[PDB]
This record gives C-alpha cells, sequence and structure tokens, in this order.
C-alpha cells in the first residue's frame, strides 16, 4: 500500500526482490523510472514459493510511477473459505495501483502535453508544414543549390538565422511546442566531388520534449522523424528546381525537354503520392490518433514506438524497399539535372537526364517486383 | 563543512595518498558531487555487508559490539558505512594504497550505573549551561538519588529479601507459588522479591534478577520465564526515577513521564495478578499469557531506555533513538503502540519548540536539546565578515540535537525558522516525516514570502548610483579632489575628510531624491587597485611568487586608487550584503573609478589642447603626433568603458533585478547577487591574470602619458592665453616610447582575448577582440 | 584531526579492517555526511587510493 | 559533450578568482587581527 | 574538446590548491583566535 499510494517501498535490512532505492529529487536529468529494484533471492525454492506475481510486477512499476508523479502531486485441510488464493486481497490493492498509474499518466497527458510534443515533432522534425518549407528551403537554396552546399550552411548559425527569419511564417507552427526547435548539422557540407545534379539534403530538426514525457517521446522516434524530414527536404529541393525550370521556360528542343519533364514529373508525382500515402498518411493518422487517453503511462511510449516503426516501414527504410528508395533519389537527381537547363529564355544533358529518369523508374519497378 | 568541501576532501585525500595525477581531483570531485543519494537513509544488503566485514575481521564479535554501541548512540551512516568499508576492502589494491598512505602520514610526522548517571547529569547540566550561553536550566533539589533502590527501582546493590526468606521446597506448592508470585511482582515493580532477588548492575543495563534455586524445576522454569518481566520492570523504574528529575533534556523528561505512566499501569496489573495468585486463581502459564503484548512493550521500551542511557541520548539524539526504535520494525503492531505514544510524548517539547521556530521564528534552548544550539552573532558583522555568520554559526546543524524525522527537512525547517525570526524581529509527531514534512514545506514557502514582504530596490538603486557610477557627474567632480593626492595612497589619510569633500560636492549636484547614500562609507584598503587586482589574479597560482616584489611605483602611482565604496546596512539587510561580496564591490568600484579618472584626464588634455589652434599647423607636427597618440589612447579607453558599461553592467543589472523581482527567497537573492558579481568580475577580465595584468599596464601607461602631457600642456596653454624649436623641445622623446608601449599592450590584449575565446570560450573576450579590431587594420593583426 | 565521532567510526573501521589516515578518514566521514551514494563514494575512494 | 567542458572551464575560472579573493581577504584579516 | 578539458583541469587544480590554502588558513585562524 505504501508503494502503491506513495511510490516508495521500505526496506529495513534488505533481503527481498522488491525494494525502493530512489534517486534523489534534486537531480532532474532522470526520467524518474530509475528507482531501486535490486533483486534478492528468497529463502524458499522448493516449488519456489512466491507472492502473487500478478501484482508482484504491478506494484514494482506502480510505485515507481507513484514516485515519479509525486514530484507534481491450495487448502488441503477440509474446512472463498475453501481454496487458498490472494485475489480477495489483490483486487483492492491493484485498484489503487491502477488509480495512481492512471492519474500519473493523465497528469502527463494534460499538463506536459505529450501529444502536443508528438504533433510538434511531426510538424517541425518531420517537415510537415507546407508553404513554410516551400519558402524556407527555396531561400536556403538561394544561399546554396544543386545538391551540396557550396561552402555555406557548414555551421549552425546561417541556417539557424534563416530559420529564425522563417519562423514567423508557417502553416504548422507558432506554438510553444513549435518554439525551441533545434536545427543542426551532423555532417559539414563538403563533398569530395561537388556535382550540379544532386538532391541529397540531410539536416536534423528536433523538437524539445519535457523531461516527464521524454520516456514516451524518446530520441529514437525523433531521429526517424528527422530522417523523414531529410527525405521530404530532398523532395522539396526537387520541387524547387522544378519550379525554377518552369520559371525559366515561362519567362522565354525546348518542347522535347518540356515533354520529358512532364513525363518524369508525372511518374515522380505518382511515386511521391504512393510514398505520401503509405509512409506519410497512415502512420501520421496512427500517430495523431494514437495518444493515450485512458491514462496509460506505457501506452504513449508504445504508440510512439509503433508510429516510428510504421513510418519507417512505409517510408521504405526497410532493407526490402531500400533499393527502391535509393532509386527515388536518383530519379529526383535526374529530373533536377534535366530541369536545371530547360528553356533558357543543353539538349545532350536533357537527353541524359531523360535516360537516367527512365532507368530510375525501370529500376524502381524491378525492385518492387523483386520484393513482391 | 566547506563550501567547496568536495574539492577540499579530494585535495586532502590526494595529499595523504601522495596522488596528484591519474584522472585528477577534478574527476573524483565531479563524480562525488554528481552521483549522490538524496540523503543517507537507504539500507543496504546489511547482512551480506556484515558477513564481508566478518570475513575481513580478526574478530567479528567486537566489530558487531561496536556497531551496536554506535546504534545505541544513533550514529549516522552506519549500515552504509559498513557497506562502503566492505566494498573498499573487497579490492586489495585500494586497500593496500590506503594503508600505504596511512603509514606514510604516520612516519612523516568504582563508578556504578547510578554514579555514572549522576556524573552524566552534572556534565549535561554544565553542557546545556554553556550551550545556552547562560540561559536558565531546570534544577531542583532531589533526594531520589540519595535512596533510589528504596523507591521501587533497581540499582547496583540490590538483592532479594533478608526479612522474607523461607524454604520454598519445604513450602507446599501453593505456598511456594504465592511466595514466588509476590517476589516476582515486587521485582516487576522494581523492588526486590523474597525469593526473586534483583542483582546489582554495573553500568546502566537491564536489571538482572536471580531466582532462588530452592524452587521446583517447573516452578523455577516459570520464575525464570517471568524474570524477563522482572528485569524489564526494574530497568524501567530505574530509568523512570532517573529521568524523573529535570536535568536532562525535555524529551528525556517526557519519556520518563510516559514510561512511569506505563509502569504504573503495569503495576496496577501486577497487583491484581498478585491478589489473584494469593487466592490461588493463577498459574505461571496464565501469568506469561496475560501480559504478552504488555511484556512485548516492556521489552521494546527497555531496549529504547537502555539505548538512551548508554548513548546518553538527549534532545534530538534521544528523538532519533525513539524514531529508530519505532521505525526499525514498522507496520503491524503487538506492542509498538506504547512506543509510538512514548515517542510522541518525548518529542512533545521538541515538537513545540520546532513549531515555534518554523511557524513564528521563536526559538530557545532549555538544555540545547533542539536542532538549534544557540550562538549569538552580530547581524551587522555579517557585512564586515567574508563568511556569513547568520546561517553558519547563529544556528548550527548537528547530528545529535536533531530528530531523525526532522533531519530530513532540517534545511527547509531552519530556513523557514530564520525567515520567521527575521520577520518577528522586524505540531504533532507522526510515524512518517511526510505528515509534518508537508507542514514544514508550506511553512517554508510562507516563511520566505512573508520575510520578503517584511524586507521590502532602493539599496540596489543606491549601489548603482555610487558603485556603478550612474550619474557620474559626482565622480567627475571627485576626479579633481582625488587629483590633489597622487603621491601616497589614500589609505594613509583618514576617510572622514574624504567623505566631507564628497558630501560638499553632493549638494551642488541633483542628488536629493536618493535616501540611500548615507549607507555608503569609505574604507582604506592596505593595497592599491593595481596591486590588489594582481594579487587576486595571482593567488593560488605561480604568479604570487613572481609578483610578490611588484610595486606601483614602477607602474602608475596610486594616490586615489585605494578609495572605494562600501554599503553597510542594518539587520536584517546586513545579511544581504557581506564582506565576501564587499571585497568584489570594492575592487570593481576602485577599478571603475580609476578608469573614469584616466578617461577624464585624457578628455581634459584633449580639451586643453584647444589652444593649439592658436598656432599654425606646420609648427606642431611633433605636437600633432603626440596628439594622435593620446587620441588613440583616449579612444581605446572610451571604447573599453562603453563596452564594459553598456554591454556588461546594464544587462547584468537588469538580470539581477529580474531575479530579485521574481524570486522571494533571501538565500536565492544572495546567490543571484554572487553570480552577478562573478559575471561582472569575469567580464572585467579578472579571471585571467594575463589579461588583468595587460589591462593594468595599458591603463598605467595611459595615465603616465597624460601626466607627462599635462605639465607642458598647461605651460603652453598659459603661454598662448597670456600672449593674446620650442614646440619640438616641449615634445619629449618619451612620447614615442609611450606610443610603442601602448601599441604592444593593445596587441597583447587582442591576442590574449582571441586565445581565450578560442580555448576558454568565455563570452566576454570576443567582444573585446571585436572592439580592438574594428577598423580594418587590426583584424588581420589579431 | 579526528573528532569524538570520527574516532569512534575509525575504531569501528579498524575493527572491520584497513588502516587509513585520520585526515583521510575525516574526508570519508565528511563525504558520507554529505549524502553521497555509497556506490559513488566507494568508486571514488577506490579511484583516490588506487590512483 | 563539449558544452559541459566549456561550462566547467567558465565556472572554474571564476571559481579560481573567488578562491583567490577568499585567500586574499583571509590574509588581510590575519594581518589586521 | 581537449582544449576545454585541459583548461578546466588547470582551473580545478588551481581551485584545489586554493581550497587547500583556505583549509590551512581556517586551521590557522581556529588555532589562533579561538
Amino acid at each position: 500500500h505504501d508503494w502503491v499510494y506513495s511510490g516508495v517501498f521500505r526496506d529495513v535490512y534488505g533481503e527481498f526482490m522488491i525494494q525502493v532505492n530512489h534517486e534523489y529529487l534534486g537531480c532532474r536529468d532522470k526520467s524518474y523510472w530509475t528507482h531501486g529494484y535490486v533483486l534478492v533471492s528468497k529463502e524458499v525454492e522448493a516449488c519456489v514459493p512466491v507472492f502473487l506475481k500478478h501484482v508482484a510486477h504491478d506494484v514494482y512499476v506502480c510505485g515507481k510511477t507513484i514516485n515519479l508523479l509525486k514530484l507534481c502531486c491450495v487448502q488441503p485441510d477440509t474446512d472463498p473459505l475453501p481454496v487458498l488464493m490472494k485475489h480477495s486481497v489483490t483486487a483492492p490493492l491493484a485498484a489503487h495501483v491502477s488509480l495512481v498509474n492512471k492519474a500519473a499518466v493523465d497528469y502527463f497527458f494534460v499538463e506536459l502535453h505529450l501529444g502536443a510534443h508528438f504533433e510538434a515533432l511531426r510538424h517541425f522534425l518531420l517537415m510537415e508544414d507546407g508553404e513554410f518549407a516551400q519558402s524556407l528551403s527555396d531561400l536556403l537554396f538561394e544561399k546554396l543549390g544543386a545538391g551540396q552546399t557550396p561552402g555555406e550552411l557548414l555551421s549552425p548559425l546561417v541556417l539557424n538565422s534563416v530559420l529564425s527569419k522563417a519562423l514567423q511564417y508557417s502553416l504548422h507552427g507558432d506554438t510553444p511546442h513549435a518554439a525551441n526547435l533545434s536545427f543542426a548539422l551532423k555532417f559539414l557540407p563538403e563533398a569530395f566531388a561537388p556535382n550540379a545534379p544532386d538532391v541529397l539534403s540531410c539536416l536534423e530538426l528536433r523538437y524539445k520534449v519535457d523531461w516527464p514525457l521524454n520516456i514516451v517521446v524518446t530520441e529514437g522516434c525523433l531521429s526517424r522523424y528527422s530522417g523523414i524530414f531529410s527525405f521530404l527536404l530532398q523532395l522539396k529541393l526537387m520541387m524547387w528546381t522544378l519550379k525554377d525550370v518552369c520559371f525559366h521556360l515561362k519567362r522565354t528542343q525546348f518542347r522535347q525537354l518540356q515533354l520529358f519533364k512532364h513525363e518524369m514529373q508525372h511518374f515522380v508525382k505518382v511515386i511521391q503520392g504512393y510514398i505520401a500515402n503509405q509512409i506519410l498518411h497512415v502512420t501520421w493518422c496512427e500517430f495523431r490518433a494514437r495518444l493515450a487517453s485512458v491514462g496509460d503511462l506505457e501506452e504513449i511510449q508504445r504508440a510512439h514506438a509503433e508510429y516510428l516503426h510504421k513510418a519507417v516501414f512505409r517510408g521504405l527504410l526497410t532493407e526490402k524497399a531500400a533499393p527502391a528508395m535509393n532509386i527515388i533519389h536518383s530519379l529526383f537527381s535526374l529530373v533536377l539535372k534535366f530541369r536545371s537547363q530547360l528553356i533558357s529564355q543543353n539538349f545532350a544533358l536533357m537527353q541524359q537526364s531523360y535516360s537516367t529518369f527512365k532507368y530510375y523508374s525501370h529500376f524502381l519497378f524491378k525492385v518492387v517486383s523483386k520484393l513482391v | 563543512m566547506s563550501e567547496f568541501r568536495i574539492h577540499h576532501d579530494v585535495n586532502e585525500l590526494l595529499s595523504l595518498l601522495r596522488v596528484h595525477g591519474g584522472d585528477g581531483a577534478e574527476v573524483y570531485i565531479d563524480l562525488l558531487q554528481k552521483n549522490r543519494t538524496p540523503y543517507v537513509t537507504t539500507t543496504v544488503s546489511a547482512h551480506s555487508a556484515k558477513v564481508k566485514i566478518a570475513e575481513f575481521s580478526r574478530t567479528p564479535e567486537d566489530f558487531l559490539k561496536k556497531y551496536d554501541e554506535l546504534k545505541s548512540k544513533n550514529t549516522r551512516n552506519l549500515d552504509p558505512l559498513v557497506y562502503l568499508l566492505s566494498k573498499l576492502m573487497e579490492d586489495r589494491e585500494t586497500l593496500q594504497y590506503l594503508q600505504q598512505n596511512a603509514k606514510e602520514r604516520a612516519e612523516l610526522a568504582g563508578p556504578t550505573w547510578q554514579q555514572s548517571l549522576e556524573l552524566t547529569r552534572k556534565m549535561l547540566r554544565d553542557k546545556q549551561s554553556k550551550k545556552n550561553s547562560g540561559q536558565r536550566l531546570p534544577v531542583l533539589p532531589a533526594w531520589v538519588y540519595e535512596r533510589p533502590a528504596l523507591l521501587g527501582d533497581f540499582l547496583p546493590g540490590t538483592g532479594g529479601s533478608a526479612d522474607t526468606a523461607v524454604p520454598i521446597g519445604s513450602l507446599p506448592l501453593a505456598s511456594q507459588e504465592a511466595a514466588v508470585v509476590e517476589d516476582l511482582l515486587y521485582v516487576l515493580v522494581g523492588v526486590d522479591g523474597r525469593y526473586i532477588s534483583a542483582q546489582p548492575l554495573t553500568g546502566r543495563q537491564g536489571r538482572t534478577f536471580l531466582v532462588d534455586p530452592n524452587l521446583d524445576l517447573s516452578i523455577r522454569e516459570l520464575v525464570s520465564r517471568i524474570l524477563p518481566v522482572a528485569a524489564s520492570y526494574s530497568t524501567v523504574t530505574r530509568f523512570i526515577e532517573e529521568k524523573s528529575s529535570f536535568e536532562y533534556g525535555q524529551v528525556n523528561h517526557a519519556l520518563a513521564a510516559a514510561m512511569r505512566t506505563l509502569v504504573k499501569e503495569y503495576l496496577v496489573l501486577v497487583t491484581q495478578l498478585e491478589q489473584l495468585q494469593r487466592q490461588g486463581l493463577l498459574s505461571l502459564q496464565k501469568l506469561w499469557f496475560y501480559i504478552q503484548p504488555a511484556m512485548r512493550s516492556l521489552d521494546i521500551l527497555a531496549s529504547l531506555a537502555t539505548s538512551v542511557d548508554k548513548g546518553e541520548c538527549i534532545g534530538g539524539a534521544t528523538l532519533s533513538l525513539l524514531h529508530d526504535r519505532s521505525f526499525s520494525y514498522t507496520g503491524d503492531s503487538q506492542a509498538q503502540e506504547l512506543c509510538l505514544h512514548l515517542t510522541k510524548a518525548a518529542s512533545t517539547p521538541y515538537f513545540e519548540i520546532l513549531e515555534k521556530w518554523i511557524y513564528r521564528g521563536i526559538i530557545d534552548d532549555p538544555y540545547s536539546e533542539f536542532m538549534v544550539e544557540e550562538h549569538e552573532l552580530r547581524k551587522e558583522k555579517i557585512q564586515e565578515d567574508y563568511n556569513d555568520k547568520y546561517w553558519d554559526q547563529r544556528y548550527t546543524v548537528v547530528q545529535r540535537q536533531i530528530p531523525s524525522f526532522l533531519q530530513k527537512m532540517a534545511g527547509k525547517v531552519l530556513s523557514t525558522g530564520k525567515y520567521l525570526n527575521v520577520v518577528r524581529e522586524c505540531v504533532v509527531y507522526t510515524l512518517k516525516e511526510r505528515a509534518y514534512v508537508e507542514q514544514i514545506e508550506k511553512a517554508f514557502s510562507y516563511a520566505s514570502k512573508v520575510l520578503l514582504d517584511f524586507l521590502m530596490l532602493a539599496h540596489l538603486r543606491s549601489i548603482k548610483r555610487y558603485f556603478l557610477m550612474d550619474q557620474g557627474d559626482f565622480f567627475v567632480h571627485f576626479m579633481d579632489l582625488t587629483e590633489e593626492e597622487l603621491k601616497k595612497p589614500v589609505d594613509d589619510i583618514t576617510p572622514t575628510r574624504l567623505e566631507a569633500l564628497l558630501e560638499l560636492a553632493l549638494r551642488m549636484s541633483t542628488a536629493n531624491t536618493d535616501p540611500f547614500k548615507d549607507d555608503l562609507k569609505i574604507d582604506l584598503m592596505p593595497h592599491d587597485l593595481i596591486t590588489q587586482l594582481l594579487r587576486v589574479l595571482a593567488i593560488e597560482t605561480q604568479q604570487e611568487k613572481a609578483m610578490v616584489h611588484a610595486d606601483p611605483t614602477e607602474l602608475t602611482l596610486s594616490g586615489l586608487e585605494a578609495f572605494s565604496f562600501d554599503y553597510v546596512v542594518t539587520w536584517p539587510l546586513s545579511l544581504i550584503i557581506n564582506r565576501k561580496a564587499l571585497t568584489r564591490y570594492q575592487m570593481l568600484f576602485r577599478h571603475m573609478f580609476y578608469c573614469k579618472h584616466v578617461e577624464r584626464q585624457l578628455c581634459s588634455v584633449w580639451i586643453s589642447n584647444k589652444a593649439a589652434k592658436r598656432f599654425s599647423l606646420h609648427s606642431a607636427k611633433w605636437f600633432a603626433g603626440a596628439f594622435t597618440l593620446r587620441q588613440r589612447m583616449l579612444n581605446f579607453v572610451q571604447n573599453i568603458q562603453s563596452y564594459m558599461m553598456f554591454e556588461v553592467m546594464e544587462p547584468t543589472w537588469h538580470v539581477l533585478e529580474q531575479n530579485l523581482r521574481s524570486a522571494s527567497n533571501i538565500d536565492d537573492v544572495l546567490g543571484h547577487h554572487a553570480s552577478f558579481l562573478d559575471n561582472c568580475l569575469k567580464d572585467c577580465m579578472l579571471t585571467n591574470p594575463e589579461l588583468l595584468r595587460v589591462f593594468s599596464k595599458l591603463m598605467s601607461v595611459c595615465v603616465m602619458f597624460t601626466n607627462c602631457l599635462q605639465r607642458f600642456t598647461q605651460s603652453m596653454k598659459l603661454d598662448s592665453e597670456l600672449g593674446h624649436p620650442q614646440l619640438a623641445s616641449s615634445f619629449e622623446a618619451t612620447i614615442t616610447k609611450f606610443d610603442k608601449n601602448f601599441s604592444a599592450h593593445l596587441l597583447d590584449l587582442l591576442a590574449r582575448l582571441s586565445i581565450y575565446s578560442t580555448s576558454d570560450c568565455e563570452h566576454g573576450m570576443a567582444s573585446v577582440i571585436s572592439r580592438l579590431d574594428f577598423n580594418g587594420f587590426y583584424t588581420e593583426r589579431l | 584531526v579526528l573528532s569524538a565521532e570520527e574516532t569512534e567510526l575509525f575504531e569501528l573501521a579498524q575493527a572491520a579492517g584497513g588502516a587509513m589516515d585520520p585526515e583521510v578518514f575525516k574526508i570519508l566521514v565528511d563525504l558520507l555526511k554529505l549524502n553521497v551514494a555509497p556506490l559513488a563514494v566507494f568508486q571514488m575512494l577506490k579511484s583516490m587510493c588506487a590512483g | 559533450n563539449m558544452k559541459d567542458f566549456e561550462n566547467q572551464i567558465t565556472e572554474l575560472k571564476k571559481e579560481n578568482f573567488n578562491l583567490k579573493l577568499r585567500i586574499y581577504f583571509l590574509e588581510e584579516r590575519m594581518q589586521q587581527e
């Protein structure tokens, strides 16, 4: 009862599996699930006498959750008379353990806004905000372009200050959970052979999550959200270059290049709508409509973990689909190389980009049939 | 113990072990301070630890006896101490290194229990007399000690009965039973029996009772079975009549009261049982059965009393003993009700004192039983002492005047009590701390809030006006008064006439609306600004040896750089300002005042060179070069001043004001002030001796250049204003040397600023680098 | 160096085994009084002695 | 990471200055007493 | 990170000697003025 209702288990000597050895409340770098649980061997092993194990784990987790929440809060003699059990006692204890757990997780949901953090990381760390990104990336490319940066965006001060200017303008943002976004590089932008046709864009956007929710929204989901942010960033670069080439034609071989551009853009658009159905729609639906509301502390973490797994599975980050996703990058790169010339107001380069696009789509179809 | 006691312990251990390498004291200190239990209350695998100590023991029995004695003295960190010792002796290398260090440091350099208790009473009265600083103690004349064994207790010297002694074997079984019941009940009331004899005791222990061997085997068996009850009651009545008199602490006397109440109820029961046995309606089995919870409570309270007596616990020591007595078992009860009632009554005086202390702030020591051991200290002297005496020595923290439950929140309790005491000068026991922990929590939050509202911005306004030289027209006026004293340090002259000059300058400037400048006083430091800065930035470093011979005669002479401002304020505002902060205030104010004096001298030289316009251009080329050099000097000084005021001091003042306006705790206010002072000193480049030395040299050479200028400047000004190769001879060759030295010092400052920005990565050096290189001619010279 | 309680804990220490400087034992008693984790203090005392 | 080391160096430069000032004022007190 | 590691090591060694001096001076004052 002490542990279920106050989140601490008392030992006076110590010879048992269940115990509290709580970390202090002055250290706020924990997740608060690090309290004592050091095991002890019992003095019985003949049939291994046990307490009711249905609640034996339950009390262990319930008391740790109670401690975390208190920061803010059979018969063989012939005589349930026959039959020995512990369920007449377990039920009144489990009722309070469950009440404490429910209250703790509900407090997490309604006060620390764990679902708001999840939607913030979807909006910012997975680049889900359009007409924000389709100006942010364009203005980045004005200071970059053609895949790799040309010696810019090497340190996180130019990109961060462009982001600071961009942050007033958004289609998903302007929230406390859309503020304190971390935009950073894990690789300085220097290729050992800069190329004009390239779509490779990798940068890591993260969203702050408070300490009591950073057991549900682990770093392991934010890293995959940033991986799909980078995938969508390469897509936004490709649509930026397509917009460039449409403007180049607009302000004016030309017709053949436009025909090949339209064919490739059709095919890329159908591929992108497949990706932005499977990896962008069903997992986003099952991550927005997935937050706990009965008040499970665990269920939010499991929901985020399954959201990440499903996003990666439909994102084609799985080894079966990895060649298909890699071919998508080459199709993007070929359509960018085609579009960079277009009407100038090289035919050979445009024919090469068309051939590369057809090779890419052939290879995508071959990988998809091979995995099927 | 120490404010940096982790560092001090690491250094002392490294010195004893002759270890100064390896990971370093830094890693060990950091891991100690970053890996910590909240408080030492968790139990360990204590019996595994006991076995480990036993296996490394030459004799486990004496080790266990010492453990038991320390538990009788409610020592702190004992099971964890055993665990740590076991873990240490697990490793042979750590063990052997520790023994080697200890050997290196070694070679490099009859009273009875009643008499013991009377001597303890005398010594405890003397102790409370001194700890109370002279406050009254409860003293009464008592003849109870003159004949304790005669008043139903047990003392060394007790026995059976020399007047009631018949052969129990010759007596019939019923007669033997009656006699044995009577002797048992007398033992259970503390007096001897007729066939059960209370034996003498050496040292305060359980009173033993010898059974006459004439009793029947079953009869003597059951007599011995009761004898536990007889010994319990004898020890109970001895403790009862010992603490019955008021010499020991309040908790001791309350415990004696509760114990004698329970003894009187036990003796009512004993007399009823005696009568029932007298009529033959009792058996030894029924005697043992009737009072089983009673005898459990008697054994528990006898153990508690014996632990109190052996460890002479009193005050919060005795309270910790009782709390541990009722907490070692915990949960589920057969006789712990009595112990819980006794603990509540024992802590009733202590609980009332704590309630008065932490709800109103009133505190006093009847025998220094409480958490607080009174030590009267001056509130004003806190402003004159580097260490703040109010928190440290006014009310102290111990491990034997503090109850075990209260020690968990002793810091919050003490803080709330001090807040409430400052406010005025301007409770029941539970098996769990929580029940009162939340009490002292809320009482803390109120204690701080109310203390804040009792203590209040004006003082910080006056500090900014004087120390920070806001409205510096007074400092410009004082420049001219300080200029008349340039030979010897100002500390050679009393500050009374300096304050008189300051106050006579005051009334000529608009300063009426500031009723806080009367708290400012003038202190004569034994060292000048440059020398003191150099010694501060050279102490705990190899620079002290080199600059111990340093003097300000070779550098700029100090005749006004020892003048400083201090802010002496009355209690409880004397707690906010301390000498540790006052030294930093004085150093900063002297540095600002000397920089302002140099800048005003440079500006006066520039403005007095206005008479050079009375002469043609082509006759002042040497004067033109000197003017360009001094203009560069003045521009550098002005840029440094503008940076270090309007980029450092105003933002740090705003941050300090925001922290004060948001927080309410006086301790947090003091911490914010200390952090502000540290930031100010670091932005002043006072954390880098190389940069502080470079700054001092630069400003000294600027002062020297302006002092060399002023003479001939005034001479030529007088000549021009009286007339309405000479100019070259007026221009000395030392000007080129001054210019070269200024250039060298500026380049050194810029280089060191860039080096520190790249390595130390302090936020202030990049700004000085940017201000030094802002012309397109030194950014590639950085 | 050692106080009354430090001397008592020192005698208990020698009863449990191991020879150790009075200043080092004062340091250890201060660290234990500072509410440091027994595992942490063990690790860092091992670091000090074995270093 | 590198931020922890930078913070430690920044903190200990000021801590060294504070210890130096504490030593200096202790020596001044022993001079005056 | 090596440069900051050595800078903080030097600062901590300086504070180690500063605190040893502080302890020595506290012992001197308690042996003299008490």
